[PDB]
């Protein structure tokens, strides 16, 4: 039965104290800007860096095989650029991991207030 | 809970039938055994300052705004002064009895030696800790990491 199921996934996480809500939000929007940030650095598009960041955590080929038979070039206009943002100094490195931990924050508040 | 560091360059006289006599001096580490309650003598005229530092204190000399000198009391050194009271040169600034060591919670480094007599002036450079807590609330995040040393003005929290 797939009624009670979902109600039970939903159930199998903690919802969230006013503190956890609020760090939520920060952290979230740390991502969002340092996405911003990466885009006046190698000169990306602001979405660009954006989704390239579920393509490392939001899983591996499984992401870009499946948007259809067409979203956007997997080893071609993507591991470029998972390669073209590899090299950059500890100032711009940084924002990287905050837009990989950041973006991933919005997903435990989504799974929350689920 | 921060810690935070304090410096200053003071001085001390001391009889010299006492000077446990080191270059450094860690904190409890006893200094200056001496006789009888010597009585410290303001080499110095002014206002004083007494700043109370846990067991030991400081006292600093100053005409109108400018400071003329520095003193320190090691424990068991007592004040005979009140903060802001006017003082004059060769005064009873305070009174050490016995053991009077370093404090628990200072340091002393590059010490120094002026002997004459009797009597013996140590010019002691002292740093300490003088630690203060913060109270972080929901609408803050701390920055800083777990024990990390600390910049002047650095955001914390």
């Amino acid at each position: 039965d797939p009624v009670r199921q979902y109600l039970h996934e939903i159930g199998q996480v903690p919802l969230l104290t006013l503190e956890e809500e609020i760090d939520l939000a920060r952290k979230v929007e740390e991502g969002m800007e340092a996405i911003k940030k990466l885009s006046e650095a190698t000169g990306l598009d602001q979405e660009l860096i954006r989704e390239v960041v579920r393509a490392k955590i939001l899983g591996t080929a499984r992401i870009q095989k499946i948007p259809g038979l067409k979203e956007k070039p997997d080893p071609k206009t993507v591991e470029e650029v998972d390669g073209k943002l590899k090299s950059l100094p500890k100032e711009l490195k940084r924002y990287l991991h905050i837009a990989r931990e950041g973006e991933a924050a919005r997903q435990h508040l989504i799974e929350a207030n689920l | 809970r921060v810690d935070y560091l304090r410096k200053e360059r003071a001085a001390l006289r001391i009889p010299l039938s006492a000077w446990v006599e080191k270059e450094a001096y860690r904190p409890g580490e006893v200094l200056a055994e001496l006789s009888e309650p010597y009585l410290f003598r303001a080499e110095e005229s002014g206002v004083v300052e007494l700043k109370d530092l846990a067991e030991g204190h400081l006292i600093y000399l100053r005409q109108e705004e400018e400071v003329v000198a520095r003193y320190f009391l090691p424990a068991g050194m007592t004040p005979l002064v009140v903060e802001g009271e006017i003082v004059e040169v060769g005064q009873p600034l305070a009174e050490g009895k016995g053991l009077l060591r370093l404090p628990r919670h200072m340091t002393a480094k590059e010490v120094e030696a002026e002997e004459e007599g009797d009597s013996v002036h140590l010019t002691l450079f002292l740093e300490w800790t003088e630690p203060k807590d913060y109270k972080v609330a929901p609408h803050m995040n701390v920055i800083v990491p777990e024990g990390a040393k600390v910049q002047a003005g650095e955001k914390i929290v």
